[PDB]
């Protein structure tokens, strides 16, 4: 059995640590739900 | 049970100790996750019960006590806030700029952040709180990186 606790309010931060890239990528969706990389 | 809104972690006990398969987003009394977090299985909240009320897994998404309610849409401009939920550790809001998955049936925002496993589920969101969509489906591409979508789901 799963369970489910409080992990906090949405709201948005001002001041947040900001990273990560933009990739733009071709990808291909199957009907498992799966993505992948086109090539 | 509790039916705040708000974030939260969706534990099991049936592994070693009390595992964080995943994260969900409570919003009008409806509770969101993925469906890979869950595989459509009934929560618990304290006392009380969530059933799967709708769930896609080709969109990979699970609404539980009604139908999905979240509908607000990344601009595709702007940058956003992935409300990360990781294993043991407190919540924590990260800033990022969107990049694109190009699809046969169109593009979707896609946020370029490394969580483990459990963080699936955890919510992204626009400059006003809004819930654009679920971070954890995506992909693994060249380097090793992992690159989830902002899944989300339609609003009826
Ligand atoms: C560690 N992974 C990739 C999984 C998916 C299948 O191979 C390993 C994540 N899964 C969900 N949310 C964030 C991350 Cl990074």
């Amino acid at each position: 059995d799963m369970y489910i606790e409080r992990a906090g309010d949405i709201t948005w931060e001002k001041d947040a640590e900001v990273t990560g890239n933009s990739p733009r990528l071709d990808v291909a969706l199957d009907e498992s739900g799966d993505f992948s990389l086109v090539e | 049970g509790e039916t705040t809104d708000g974030v939260y972690r969706v534990m099991t006990r049936r592994l070693l100790g009390s595992t964080q398969v995943g994260v969900g987003v409570m919003q009008e009394g409806v509770f969101h996750t993925m469906w890979h977090v869950t595989k459509g299985a009934a929560l618990r909240s304290g006392e009380g019960r969530l059933d799967p009320y709708w769930g896609d897994v080709k969109q990979d998404l699970v609404s539980y006590c009604g139908p999905w309610k979240l509908d607000a849409a990344w601009d595709g401009l702007s940058e956003v806030q992935l409300l990360a939920v990781p294993p043991g550790e407190r919540a924590k809001n990260i800033q990022t700029l969107p990049g694109i998955f190009k699809t046969k049936d169109g593009d979707i925002g896609a946020v370029a952040l490394d969580y483990p496993a459990g963080t699936s589920g955890s919510p992204i969101l626009d400059k006003c709180g809004r819930v654009i969509g679920l971070y954890g489906n995506g992909v693994v591409i060249k380097n090793g990186s992992y690159v989830s979508a902002i899944t989300q789901g339609k609003r009826e």
